[PDB]
């Protein structure tokens, strides 16, 4: 079965440095580019490093520009960040996400289950989920919104936008991988739908395994942004 | 550059696929290819075995050179249908048993097995496919010749031969007689070994003449011819 | 002498059949689409070059889709190709590298490949791991494997040297119709187009159209004077047009059960490698030995267009579900879209 | 008082070689031009086909272009007996003409060396006759040829005659002699015994092998590898020669001014011989291969 | 040798099913594929070519 | 190699300037080094480049 273990966080220093590694089982890691993204306390989902199947292309986000390195060893099946100069901002929980690309792929389809960093002591596109929360009764069709900053629907046809769910205590599973395209194992009942910078994520027939946070993510560009998380409830 | 951020990891994969098809592409133009062919059952089979249900592929390795042999055996559909994949191969190894000129088909009474195997080295031969291939003949069974020959007269197969019944002549007229039917002499040579179930030179003698190949096609490509 | 007997008998089935065949052609082809408006000169151009194969290529399968393909080529590689981009999806390794035939499933998840093994491979595309798997391997034909066609998921359509068809359950992997009656190897198949037909063509210079369900031959079709090497149906399923040896074109009509068309020139004295029709089934294109494809007016039997470009023979044809692109394949190693 | 030691003026000579040096030089450019562009139209064509021979014989085009394009400066020079043209230009053309020159050379020995691991080393010659070995060995090469251009481009300008300009390397005085032997003994041990030593190693192998169970299609091979060396023997050991004599003409001569013009008009003539080379070089390693001359067939008919 | 009367036989039925088939004439089976060319022939791209906009291979 | 003009032979003393108009520095093609010069009367004139007085007055001639 497809696997992602984590290791290498704990207390750390403000101004000390420390490496996670993610070892891969049950795939082909060397065929998958490979994300790092952490979420806060504050539940935010975010964006960090990215390194390519053969790593070719790395990219990072602004804030930890110049301090994180994103290294990958493909026969031991191991991806690794470096962090260096930490600060208290950079106190999160670490995921490692598997991503494919090709023609019909879907990537973001698998992430790993975390680790805990704690630290002692203009042109990026915005995607705004405007209700944060949304009492709910199972049986009752619901619809979560995402706006975007810019239109992400690009010259070939594609509309880059991804929808993840967050169960309490577990790591996010993608729901829609292009606007109207259901992933893998996702019941028929989640549904996407929208048009230029307005989105919709349906839910019909509603069930209890359904709560939690549901975000919504751009792929158009690097960096890449995700929404700040809609909730259910009850 | 008008592309997504997935358009280019696309064409990053589909640059990687490229050069893992070079690579490929690179070893496989390093090694010698070798068609096993023989009428009926010859020696082929201990051919094979000294040398180490569709196409049966082999590989071994000889002084540096890689060698892979296909034996076309068990497929008994319309040759001239799937022949042409194998215009490219580097030498035909043609098996002929040289014990079996007095025995019949066993299917067909009239015709003597030796008839139809030079029927199929001729067929082979001047086929339009191999018109600049060069054939390795191995005549097999010599020893099981030498027991036979000064009993059985060579003129029960060959009625016009002349000569006298000892192995010698008679080994000589059999090559004379399958050599005589390469109509393209100008293009392709045909090398001659006469081996038997216990023999070990059989690699080294492949092994020279297809450095005899290789040579002639660096003289092709150097302009040298 | 009851063998006698027998053979009279065939003989005097034959000559029946033959006069019925002969009753029933009161007017041809040519009468009829006499006033049709000629298509006039068609002009395609070479839109795609798809470059990475090292070697021959054999046989290629557009997508349902019509942006994906699948080729193969006697490099032992099975190539999936964007055609929109000329991206390469996918580069699948094949245990025996002399690939006779390839076919793409309706579905997209599967990929079918097959020749001088005797073995047809299912290849699943669509893994958790992420790479290309075998999802089966079925074994049972003892010639060749010449052709090989997808019918769901679960079953698919070969063709052998064995003179023999065969239809397969992948999921246990066992031979469940198999259609007998050719005398010589059975070259090329094509599926009706609601998968309850098929039309073989052989090397015994006929065709014959088959019964899925009932495993038994509907009709047999004569005419040509040497080996078919090509077959298609028409897009309406009520005709079918093969191709051959003796560089001949022949439309042959399933309920008329008799030849309609000659598709021929003096010039041509190759054989056809390869046919296909259009959407609308008016334009046959056939690749030759000639290097290269001609596309002829089905309804009047004259050429109407060329399709130059490749530096050896034209080996594979196909024209999308949709029709807007052509794409041929040679031993050249190259493919070709063409508008 | 200055009525004791005149000058003699070599008006004669150079009206002399103005009118037979350009009627020839203009048939070499002609030909040389035509021959290697379409070795370079061939062989830039076959992708696929490319090999470590196509790189080399693809350069030698390049050097003997770069050199014939020198030619018609000089030719113009013959015929207006004044340079027309500026310092920059004599620096440029004397560095583009030795580069051709000793590229030329390096890329002879290259293509020999190439037949002779083909020929007498098979089977280790699929490990080592790849299209990145060629394209190093060719920078190598270039670079060398390059370096030993720089004497010419460092020394040579143009100077004033009296109506008319010229342009000359003018070495520095006093020291004319070393510097002349230095670069007449680089052109020898470069041009003649390098590659003639090449060749004559090379060759012994490649007809040692061939003359073994021979054949007519090895036989006229041999005979061949034979026309190939005579013909750089012949063409390029005069110019050789005349050089290394005009270095040290002082001594030799027991006269000067009425032979060391004669060896002027020699020196000219071997010019012309050791200038056909380039044009001699498509047809011998070119035009003569099967292959070679079925894919310009297939170039006409395209 | 009964194997060549049991093919025998099995050639004389299969020619005896296929000898019972209700045919068309010729006449009527060409004009349904030339209604058929006819009704379609805007739907295809290789036969009228469709704008530049319009070609996704352009 | 266009056989340039050179001198087979030099003056034995210091060759008076003033009875000047031009000079050249002989091509590098002859065997030995040599200064040409341009006399009022016209008929050339050189000497060794290193020679008592030409390296003197050379520069004191000028192509204007
Ligand atoms: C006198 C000066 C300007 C000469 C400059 C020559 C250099 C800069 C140029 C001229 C000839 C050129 C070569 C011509 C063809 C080949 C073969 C090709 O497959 C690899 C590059 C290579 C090797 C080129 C590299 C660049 C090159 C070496």
């Amino acid at each position: 079965d497809v696997q992602l273990v984590e290791s290498g966080g704990g207390l750390v220093q403000p101004g000390g440095s420390r490496k996670l590694s993610c070892s891969a089982s049950g795939f082909a890691f060397s065929s998958f580019g490979m994300h790092w993204v952490r979420q806060a306390p504050e539940k935010g989902l975010e964006w960090v490093a990215y390194i390519s199947s053969g790593s070719g292309t790395i990219y990072y986000a602004d804030t930890v520009k110049g301090r994180f390195t994103i290294s990958r060893d493909d026969p031991k099946n191991t991806l690794f960040l470096q962090m260096t100069s930490l600060r208290s901002e950079d106190t999160a929980m670490y995921y490692c996400v598997r991503s494919i690309y090709y023609y019909g792929s879907s990537p973001f389809d698998f992430w790993g289950q975390g680790t805990t960093l704690t630290v002692s002591s203009g042109s990026d596109i915005v995607m705004t989920q405007a209700t944060s929360s949304v009492p709910v009764t199972p049986g009752e069709s619901v619809s979560i919104s995402c706006r975007s900053s810019k239109s992400l629907l690009h010259s070939n046809g594609n509309t880059y936008l991804y929808w993840f769910l967050q169960r309490p205590g577990q790591s996010p599973q993608l729901l829609i991988y292009r606007m109207s395209n259901l992933a893998s194992g996702v019941p028929d009942r989640f549904s996407g739908s929208g048009s230029g910078t307005a989105f919709t994520l349906t839910i019909s027939r509603l069930e209890a395994e359904d709560v939690g946070v549901y975000y919504c993510m751009q792929h158009l560009e690097y960096p890449l942004t995700f929404g700040a998380g809609t909730k259910l409830e009850l | 550059c008008t592309l997504s951020a997935e358009d280019k990891a696309a064409v990053e994969r589909s640059k990687m696929i490229d050069r893992n098809l070079r690579e490929d592409g690179e070893k496989a133009a390093r090694e010698v290819k070798l068609l096993l062919l023989g009428a009926g059952e010859s020696g082929k089979n201990t051919i094979v075995k000294q040398m180490k249900t569709g196409i049966v592929e082999t590989h071994f390795t000889f002084k540096d050179l890689h060698f892979k042999m296909f034996d076309v055996g068990a497929q008994r559909s319309e040759r001239k249908k799937w022949i042409h994949c194998f215009e490219g191969v580097t030498a035909i190894i043609f098996c002929v048993a040289l014990s079996d000129y007095d025995l019949v088909l066993a299917e067909d009474e009239e015709m003597n097995r030796m008839h139809a195997s030079m029927k199929l080295f001729d067929s082979i031969c001047n086929n339009k496919w191999f018109t600049d291939t060069s054939i390795i003949l191995f005549l097999n069974k010599k020893d099981l010749f030498e027991e036979k020959i000064k009993k059985s007269p060579l003129t029960i197969c060959y009625p016009e031969y002349a000569g006298s019944n000892t192995y010698e002549e008679a080994a000589a007229y059999i090559q004379c007689q399958f050599e005589d039917l390469n109509k393209r002499k100008d293009t392709k040579e045909i090398y001659t070994h006469f081996t038997c179930s216990t023999d070990t030179k059989n690699v080294q003698f492949v092994f020279d003449a297809v450095t005899d190949v290789i040579i002639k096609n660096n003289l092709k490509d150097c302009g040298l011819f | 002498s009851e063998l006698d007997q027998l053979r009279q008998e065939a003989e005097q089935l034959k000559n029946q059949i033959r006069d019925a065949r002969k009753a029933c052609a009161d007017a041809t082809l040519s009468q009829i689409t006499n006033n049709i408006d000629p298509v006039g000169r068609i002009q395609m151009r070479t839109r795609r070059t798809l470059r990475g194969h090292l070697a021959k290529i054999y046989a290629m399968h557009w997508g349902t889709d019509s942006r994906l393909l699948v080729s193969a080529s006697q490099d032992g590689k099975l190539i999936i190709w964007d055609s929109y981009t000329t991206n390469k999806v996918h580069a699948i390794p094949l245990r025996s590298s002399w690939v006779m035939t390839c076919a793409y499933a309706p579905s997209g998840n599967y990929v079918a490949c097959g020749g001088l093994d005797n073995i047809c491979s299912i290849y699943n595309l669509k893994t958790r791991e992420g790479n290309v798997r075998v999802s089966r391997e079925l074994a049972g034909h003892t010639g060749y494997l010449s052709c090989c066609r997808f019918l769901d998921d679960n079953q698919i359509v070969t063709s052998s040297g064995d003179t023999t068809c065969a239809l397969w359950d992948i999921e246990t992997g066992q031979q469940t119709t198999t259609f007998t009656g050719h005398t010589g190897d059975v070259m090329s198949l094509s599926l009706a187009p609601d998968t309850r037909l098929f039309v073989s063509g052989a090397c015994d210079a006929s065709a014959k159209l088959w019964d899925v369900r009932e495993g038994m031959c509907r009709q047999t079709f004569t005419g040509h004077e040497s080996d078919i090497n090509a077959i298609c149906f028409f897009p309406n399923g009520n005709a079918f047009a093969t191709g051959s040896d003796d560089a001949t074109c022949r439309l042959f009509d399933l309920r008329a059960d008799q030849e309609l068309m000659t598709y021929s020139h003096d010039n041509i004295i190759c054989g056809i490698t390869s046919v296909s029709f259009s959407k609308s089934g008016r334009l046959l294109l056939a690749g030759y030995d000639d290097f290269n494809c001609n596309v002829w007016d089905a309804l009047k039997a004259d050429r109407a267009g060329v399709l130059a470009g490749h530096d050896n023979r034209v080996s594979c044809l196909g024209v999308t579900d949709d029709g807007m692109a052509v794409a041929t394949g040679s031993w050249d190693s190259f493919l070709k879209i063409w508008n | 008082d200055y009525g004791d030691a005149t000058p003699c003026q070599k008006v004669n000579e150079r009206a002399f070689g103005a009118q037979l040096l350009p009627p020839l030089y203009s048939l070499v450019f002609v030909i040389g031009l035509v021959g290697n562009i379409l070795v370079v139209l061939v062989l830039v064509q076959y992708k696929r086909l490319k090999n470590m021979t196509s790189i080399y014989l693809l350069n030698l085009a390049i050097s003997d272009l770069l050199f014939l394009f020198t030619l018609p400066f000089w030719i113009d020079y013959k015929l207006k007996d004044d340079w027309v043209f500026g310092d920059a230009m004599c620096k440029i053309l004397s560095g583009f003409y030795y580069t051709g020159l000793y590229s030329e050379i390096f890329f002879i020995i290259l293509l020999t060396i190439d037949r002779y691991l083909a020929i007498v080393h098979a089977v280790f010659a699929l490990r080592a006759r790849t299209v990145t070995f060629g394209v190093i060995t060719s920078i190598i090469i270039w670079a060398l040829a390059i370096l030993a251009s720089m004497p010419g481009l460092y020394f040579s300008k143009t100077q004033w005659e009296f109506t008319h300009h010229t342009c000359s390397l003018h070495f520095p005085h006093e020291s004319l002699r070393e510097w002349k032997l230095f670069q007449a003994l680089k052109l020898n041990l470069f041009g003649l015994v390098l590659p003639l030593l090449v060749m004559i190693i090379c060759y012994t192998g490649i007809i040692k092998i061939l003359l073994r169970r021979p054949n007519e299609k090895k036989s006229k091979a041999v005979r061949l590898i034979f026309v190939i060396m005579i013909i750089f023997f012949l063409f390029w050991t005069p110019y050789n020669l005349t050089i290394l004599i005009s270095v040290f003409q002082d001594f030799l001569f027991t006269h000067e001014c009425e032979q060391s013009r004669h060896l002027d008009l020699a020196v000219q003539v071997t010019e012309v011989i050791a200038y056909t080379h380039c044009c001699v070089n498509p047809v011998i390693y070119a035009f003569v291969g099967e292959r070679f001359r079925k894919y310009l067939r297939q170039l006409f008919h395209r | 040798n009964t194997a060549s009367i049991a093919q025998a036989r099995k050639l004389v039925e299969q020619l005896k099913m296929e000898a019972n088939i209700d045919r068309i004439k010729v006449s009527k089976a060409a004009a349904d594929l030339m209604a058929y060319c006819e009704a379609h022939a805007k739907e295809d791209p290789l036969l009228t070519p469709v704008p530049a906009s319009e070609n996704p291979f352009r | 190699h266009f056989a340039a003009d050179c001198c087979t032979s030099y003056i034995s003393q210091s060759i008076p300037c003033s009875l000047m108009k031009s000079y050249f520095e002989t091509s590098s093609e002859c065997s030995k080094p040599g200064v040409i010069f341009l006399t009022k009367k016209g008929r050339q004139v050189c000497a060794k480049p290193s020679g008592p007085g030409v390296q003197d007055c050379m520069k004191k001639l000028k192509p204007y």
